[PDB]
């Protein structure tokens, strides 16, 4: 017997990442620290987005590592941002009619692309490469999402002439009283 | 030489291919050699022909391409091409991961939210649980009367709003709705309602608050 | 093989064991080889004594002060050491035979009878002893007549004269002598005498001079070995080798060509001497290739001649070579590292698995210290337990180890600036009786356990803590966030619900909004899930003073910040959650006052002390129906803070107290006192009386200064205010009889906070690091474990900390209010987190049990990681909070009530009646 | 001079496909002739270019086919494949329908049913409502009470339904099923079954009698 599958509907809750493809290459949506918004071929944690809705049909699209916005300007050319820009980045979201979601400003009318042909979302004409998305659930472990580690150099008396080199004596922060 | 080699390079670049169900996939490993080697595809390392797949698969030797119509989700996994001939075997991995896309409206749980009764001074709480992959947005409606009755104009319902979806709460907090210290005018119907891209779904309770 | 020891740093690339790397023990193996050495020149003296010869030591320190014409006078001085010897308790002695005086005139020329006469009676001397004697030809003190006529050891011929010497030695003291060492590091013999001329013979010439000079080295090596092979080894049986030496390089970056790079300094440092002694007879190649044109080449009976002449591998990993003679060109711009078991891992892989020997190890010491030396013994102890590591761990077969040198003396080019005795002896003497500095007194330990075995003091603890214990999390940055969820939008809409449900706004009507019922905080419900979590029973967080009060005053009271408080006081109750708070913080950008307060000295101000006192009776008033366990001041900073500071401190503390006291205790029934910071101070030396009484002192300035008071006698430490009025620092303020009287007994419970242990030795070598105000020296042992704040894990710290508040402040229930360790990684660093909990628990049940002290809380530090950063159980990853292994631990601990063992079938408590908790007092 | 023609007009007699959504489709229009007719297709209308289609259009000119992938509903119509050459062109007809898919499993309503209590001998009605786009395959599979454990050897045959597929196994009517004058014969749990071309959604909760 085919045995169940696990129950559908509620997987929207966490991270999810954004495949395309354009039976050429596969890429991910992933949002880059210095605002660089690119398609990462496997699944990086700057790739988990963590889409959540306003209003019905309107998401609006975080990342859980750049702590960027997924935002928009005049040209079409998707960026990330630290604040929030509601009259420009906040995208109606649209399922076309074969399960593949779209993602179009509501004023701009530029469907979110990661190619460079970004056009109007005409009522099903053609889409652009690479604005057919599609959300896959996170599989990346939450351990490499602590990436940044503490880790700084000590590199006390770079001379060659240390005499203490395990570092056996050492001072504590005190505050001499000189009145 | 007979040692194997990739006829199309840009051709083997799809390493991970996702696809909603019911839909059909085509990998395609385009070798070459003196003689030709053979393949052998196998599912997750393990030899795979049309034999578990419902519907059956075409494994044509002419293109070097192994086709699935109608996916399903019992599909996901490595998909390993090898090919072979007695001067070199080579193998290429792709991945599918077939998705289950449905465009419907919000669908929440039967009998949620359900009438209730308190005694004034209690607490009472909602429930409402939607079940929709487009992300849907919960609200909750109070339905008062502003001036005369409870209907506009139009025949439209006065109703307020308790709890919207904002981006700073997430949805655990969402599915209930906790009216603590319940009094008289905390008494009417209350509508948990949901939509996505597709439409809206709202399901209504009462709550009757006795002295 | 050249190229094994290339993964060494692969293979240590891992992180280690989060268990065994500072909680590491057992014993040597048994038939192990204890020694400490001397050299010939450092020690003997007498340079002109019974008609000797002149080395080139007494042509190098004699007009190129601070020579050695009597270092230690330890050639007429023979019974003495010896007798040190004997004391130690040591198995081999490794001295030296000096060659000028055994053959002054000539090796073609009648031996000195004198020098060997010494030399039979030290070695009768140490045999009746039962200590069996390591000897080393030749120990850097060449004769200055072979330094003249031939030219030294550039000359080829001059090991010829070598081979004569050694055979009348192999003639003399080979039925006694079992170990010959016939070069002692030649690195430093050939190159800092012949390249650099920093040593003896001084000539500097060039780095051609130096590597021919240590061509003809290895050749005089192999005459002298093959001699003792051929010739005397059928009739005595012993072995010889080579003292090579060594340090140990780590790569800049975890790169291949780093380590390349790392693997051809050390071929050029070691491998130079090493691989053609031990592997082929040839240089090693990542070195052949790079100076072809000035190192000469051993022809193939040569290459016959130098391969296999060395039976163990002697090693010298001590300060002669690592960090101050190791020339930065063979360094290759790596980093140096004193890693000693690393270095004996790359020997045993390189050198096909040898018996190494560390013939010369540890540390020194700077040259004014008496004999209370507290580095040199901590870097021998970790460099004993290095090779302990070696040996287990890592399956090394060391055959020996040999601190170096037993009594002070030259340095070689430090001149007697430089002590590295383990008895000390002051040269402005003319006894020079050997007094055992306290590295002797550690030595003379470790030879008599042989090792470091279990001690008792460490072993686990099976049992429970009592009932009603308080097991709880603490998060004193707590998030407040006040935001109202539901009923915050007043507006009446109008929902046409047809073709619809794009619900429109009806303007001029705006309804009332709902009594804020304090469901509404969002950011209360997941915290209390959290916590529910875990099974704590106490969690712990703090009020914010400039967010209830921003103004200063009670004027411009902020009550949603209140009802806050309030919510999660109320939702920690109504879970089982006891909640604690603490009313003040040091940890803000100003002190943890208003700004207005801030402006104003913020402690300085008796005013302060006033408006603390209203802040607490506000808060009193508001939380004080939920909340029943208050702490008023949170972990004060002892050392960054003034004593004006520390006095409004007292007097806030003791207004807010006995404002509890006198309000708010019949309608609550609560508990409020001070919660300090606790760690513990442990003398360096263990055996010496000077550091106690200095940790007695710096204990008394950490915690008894604001404890004293409080929990003491009512007045200041007696111990700070006699160092206070020592130093003339006339600043200490003094208690009036009302203020004595007001804070005498400002307390319900002692609340302590130990977090690691610091060790304090009352000797200055370096005043760059040494604490001049207190006269402290503030060091830290090296064997325990380290966070990556470097940070000690030091268990049993905290038993000793309560034990010493328990004889200190009489019998009061104790809190541990905060304890706990940080992480910087995220692999293993949380195992390191599960160790130091379940020890320090351990070691509060101990405490509790078998010392009688009525501990009777526990708050594990740092409930998330959100607020606290690198600390927290619950790591904060993408915005989700996720537990690590140490809150599942820290929860098997507190669900079982500690340590059961196998006996976890009994609660015996029904109606617990525990007077430490709130009961008839 | 002479019009063009077909290289294998055998294939060319189906103008009908009924094929299935979310599936692929090629249409083959061979043709030969002196000289070679250019290949070109039209939809119904104005030129059928690669624009005018959610995932475009792909032209073959080796055997002279135009194939679209995932086909969509909204592709249905009468494509023309015009050849055109110089002395004359050919035409020729593809009416294409597409029958209805879903890519999901019958969506079960969650909550449905619940565990009422039969007590008393009374009456029980259960409720199991799916919302797929196309009339689902729906069983009911009431427990069968051998062996206690409900999966046996890996899912043990222990369906019972009593309504099975039909005429009345549609989204109106079939939604509830209703066992009345019920004593102590059925205890446990209850399953429901639903199934299309792609999955089978089975769920159910205790049950309550007596
Ligand atoms: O073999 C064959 O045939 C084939 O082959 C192949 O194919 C191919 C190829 O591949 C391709 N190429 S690629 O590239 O892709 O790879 C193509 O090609 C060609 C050429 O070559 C090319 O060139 S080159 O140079 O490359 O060379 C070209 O191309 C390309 C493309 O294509 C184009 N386009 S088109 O349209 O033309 O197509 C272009 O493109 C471009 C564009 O643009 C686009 O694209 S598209 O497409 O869309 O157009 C894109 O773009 C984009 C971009 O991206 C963007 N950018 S960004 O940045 O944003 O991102 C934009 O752009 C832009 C720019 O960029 C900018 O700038 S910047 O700088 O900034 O960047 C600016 O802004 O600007 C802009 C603009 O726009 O401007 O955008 C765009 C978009 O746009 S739109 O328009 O869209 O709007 O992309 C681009 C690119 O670049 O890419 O170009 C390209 C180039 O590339 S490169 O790299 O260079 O660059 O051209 C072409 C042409 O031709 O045209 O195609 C080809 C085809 O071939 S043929 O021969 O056909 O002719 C393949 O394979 S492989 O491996 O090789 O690959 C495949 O396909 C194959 O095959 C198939 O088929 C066959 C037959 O069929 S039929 O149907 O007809 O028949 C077969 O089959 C099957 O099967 C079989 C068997 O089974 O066997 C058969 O059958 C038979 O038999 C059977 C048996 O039986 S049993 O029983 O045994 O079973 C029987 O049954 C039967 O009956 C029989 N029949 S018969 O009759 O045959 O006899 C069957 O039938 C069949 O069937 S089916 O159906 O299935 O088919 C085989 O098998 C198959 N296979 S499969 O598997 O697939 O199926
Ligand atoms: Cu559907
Ligand atoms: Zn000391």
């Amino acid at each position: 017997y085919p045995n169940a599958s696990p129950l559908l509907g509620s997987s929207w809750g966490g991270l999810i990442h954004l495949y395309t493809a354009t039976a050429r290459n596969s890429y991910h949506l992933q949002i880059h620290k210095n605002g660089h918004v690119d398609g990462a071929p496997h699944q990086t944690i700057y790739s988990a987005l963590m889409i959540r809705s306003e209003d019905a049909g309107f998401v609006v699209i975080t990342g859980v590592m750049s702590r960027r916005y997924l935002c928009m300007d005049f040209r079409g050319n998707i960026f990330g941002s630290h604040y929030f820009d509601p009259e420009n980045c906040r995208f109606q979201h649209q399922t076309l009619e074969n399960g593949y979601d779209v993602y179009h400003s509501p004023q701009y009318h530029f469907l979110v692309s990661l190619g460079r042909a970004k056009r109007a979302f005409l009522p099903g004409m053609n889409p652009p490469p690479y604005s057919q998305f599609l959300s896959r659930r996170n599989e990346i472990p939450l351990i490499h999402f602590n990436t940044p580690i503490p880790r700084q150099h000590t590199q006390s008396a770079e001379d060659d002439s240390e005499r203490d080199p395990l570092n056996v004596l050492k001072p504590r922060a005190r505050m001499t009283p000189a009145p | 030489t007979g040692a194997p080699y990739w006829t199309r390079p840009e051709r083997m670049d799809k390493k991970l291919l996702a696809v909603p169900a019911a839909n059909t996939v085509r990998f395609r490993c385009p070798a070459a050699g003196n003689p030709t080697p053979s393949i052998s595809w196998l599912k997750n390392g393990r030899e795979f022909r049309g034999e578990h797949r419902i519907g059956g698969i075409k494994l044509r030797h002419q293109q070097w391409s192994l086709v699935m119509e109608s996916v399903v989700p019992s599909d996901r996994g490595n998909y390993t091409c090898v090919v072979e001939n007695k001067f070199g075997s080579i193998r290429q991995t792709y991945t599918l991961d077939v998705l289950e896309r449905s465009p419907h409206r919000p669908i929440l749980q039967a009998g949620l939210p359900a009438n209730q009764t308190a005694v004034l001074g209690s607490d009472v709480e909602f429930h409402c649980k939607v079940y929709s992959d487009a992300q849907p947005h919960i609200q909750w409606l109070k339905h008062v009367e502003v001036n005369g009755s409870k209907v506009g104009p139009d025949g439209t319902p006065y109703v307020t709003v308790l709890k919207t979806a904002g981006a700073n709460t997430t949805d655990k907090e969402l599915e209930v709705l906790s009216l603590h210290n319940v009094t008289f005018e905390d008494a009417g119907e209350y509508t948990c309602l949901a939509g996505n891209s597709i439409g809206f779904s709202h399901h209504s309770a009462w709550l009757v608050v006795l002295p | 093989e050249p190229g094994d020891g290339a993964q060494t740093w692969a293979r240590f690339s891992r992180p280690p064991a989060p268990e065994a790397a500072g909680l590491f023990q057992g014993t040597f193996p048994d038939g192990f080889l204890w020694a400490v050495g001397s050299a010939a020149y450092q020690t003997e003296g007498g340079w002109q004594q019974h008609g000797k010869g002149a080395s080139i030591w007494d042509t190098f320190t004699h007009h190129p002060p601070a020579t050695g014409d009597v270092a230690s006078d330890s050639y007429n001085n023979v019974f003495r050491d010896t007798e040190a010897l004997r004391e130690l308790g040591v198995t081999h002695y490794r001295f030296s035979i000096s060659w000028a005086r055994v053959l002054p005139n000539g090796s073609a020329g009648v031996p000195n009878r004198e020098g060997l006469r010494y030399y039979r009676r030290l070695l009768e001397r140490l045999r009746e002893l039962g200590v069996q004697p390591v000897v080393t030809l030749y120990h850097w003190d060449l004769p200055q007549r072979l330094q003249d006529a031939y030219g030294g050891w550039a000359n080829r011929a001059l090991a010829d004269h070598f081979r004569d010497y050694a055979e009348l030695c192999f003639r003399h003291f080979g039925g006694q002598v079992k170990y010959w060492i016939t070069i002692d590091n030649p690195y430093v013999v050939a190159w800092h005498g012949y390249a650099t001329g920093r040593l003896a013979p001084g000539i500097r010439g060039s780095p051609r001079l130096g590597y021919l000079v240590a061509h003809n080295l290895l050749l005089a090596h192999a005459k002298v070995w093959h001699l003792y092979n051929t010739s005397f080894r059928p009739t005595q049986g012993g072995q010889v080798s080579i003292a090579l030496s060594s340090h140990w390089i780590n790569p800049r970056r975890m790169t291949d060509h780093s380590i390349k790079e790392c693997q051809k300094s050390l071929d050029f440092v070691l491998g130079w001497f090493a691989k053609p002694v031990f592997i082929d007879g040839d240089y090693p190649e990542s070195m052949k290739n790079n100076l072809s044109s000035i190192l000469p080449d051993f022809t193939e009976s040569e290459k016959k001649f130098i391969k296999g002449t060395a039976d163990f591998f002697a090693l010298c990993f001590g300060p002669t070579l690592s960090f101050q003679l190791l020339d930065p060109h063979m360094k290759f711009r790596q980093l140096e590292s004193p890693n000693l078991r690393q270095l004996l891992s790359w020997i045993d892989l390189e050198f096909n698995h040898p018996q190494i020997f560390i013939v010369e190890n540890g540390w020194f010491v700077s040259g004014t210290t008496k004999r209370d030396d507290a580095k040199y013994m901590y870097y021998l102890k970790k460099f004993i337990m290095e090779t302990l590591k070696a040996i287990k761990l890592d399956g090394v077969d060391v055959i020996g180890y040999t601190a170096w040198s037993l009594m002070d003396g030259f340095e070689w080019h430090r001149g007697y600036s430089i002590r590295r005795g383990l008895f000390y002896v002051d040269f402005l003497s003319q006894d020079k009786m050997l007094l055992p500095k306290s590295s002797a007194l550690f030595y003379q330990k470790l030879i008599e356990k042989n090792g470091f075995p279990p001690l008792p003091e460490n072993q686990p603890l099976e049992g429970t803590f009592p009932c009603d214990f308080a097991w709880g999390v603490v998060d004193n940055y707590i998030q407040v966030d006040t935001t109202l969820s539901q009923f915050t939008d007043l507006n009446v809409y109008l929902w046409d619900v047809h073709h619809s449900k794009r619900l429109i706004k009806v303007d001029g009507v705006v309804t009332k909004k709902r009594k804020s019922y304090c469901v509404d905080f969002a950011a209360i419900q997941p915290q209390i899930a959290l916590l529910q979590e875990m099974h704590v029973t106490h969690f712990r967080f703090s009020l914010d003073w400039a967010l209830i009060l921003p103004l200063g005053n009670q004027s411009q009271v902020n009550h949603t910040i209140l009802q806050y408080y309030r919510c999660m006081a109320s939702e920690l109750v109504r879970v089982n959650i006891t909640p604690v708070v603490a009313l003040w913080q040091p940890m803000a950008p100003n002190q943890g006052l208003p700004r207005l307060l801030a402006r104003q000295g913020a402690w300085e101000n008796p005013y302060t002390a006033l408006a603390f006192a209203e802040y607490a009776r506000l808060c009193f008033q508001e939380l004080g129906h939920h909340v029943k366990l208050w702490i008023t001041m949170n972990e004060p900073y002892t050392r960054n803070m003034t004593y004006s500071a520390g006095h409004n401190l007292l007097k806030a503390h003791a207004l807010a107290w006995h404002v509890y006291n006198e309000k708010f205790r019949h309608a609550q029934n609560g508990k409020i006192s001070i919660a300090l910071q606790a760690d513990w101070i442990e003398p360096a030396c263990p055996f010496s009386q000077k550091d106690k009484e200095v940790a007695e002192r710096v204990l008394e300035f950490d915690i008894g200064w604001l404890a004293e008071p409080i929990f003491g006698s009512g007045d200041y430490p007696w111990v700070m205010r006699d160092w206070l009025n020592q130093r003339n620092n006339f600043l200490l303020p003094y208690f009036t009889e009302d203020e004595k009287k007001l804070i005498q007994g400002t307390f319900d419970f002692l609340a302590l906070s130990h977090y690691t242990t610091i060790l304090v030795d009352s000797e200055k070598e370096d005043p760059i690091k040494y604490n001049d105000y207190l006269e402290v020296q503030e060091m830290t042992d090296i064997t325990w474990l380290n966070s990556p704040s470097q940070v000690a894990v030091v268990p049993w710290g905290l038993r000793k900390v309560l034990n010493w508040l328990k004889f200190k402040y009489g019998d009061l229930p104790m809190y541990i209010i905060s304890n706990g360790i940080d992480d910087g990684l995220h692999a293993e660093d949380d195992q390191l987190r599960v160790y130091y909990m379940q020890n320090y628990i351990n070691e509060a049940l101990k405490a509790h049990i078998l010392d009688g002290i009525n501990l009777c809380g526990y708050f594990a530090y740092s409930f998330n990681d959100r607020t606290a950063p690198r600390f927290g159980l619950y790591r904060y990853a993408a915005d989700q909070f996720e537990p690590k292994a140490s809150m599942k631990h820290y929860r098997k601990i507190i669900d079982s009530n500690g340590f059961p063992g196998p006996e976890t079938l009994e609660r015996f408590c029904p109606e617990e009646f525990t007077v430490c908790t709130e009961c008839s007092f």
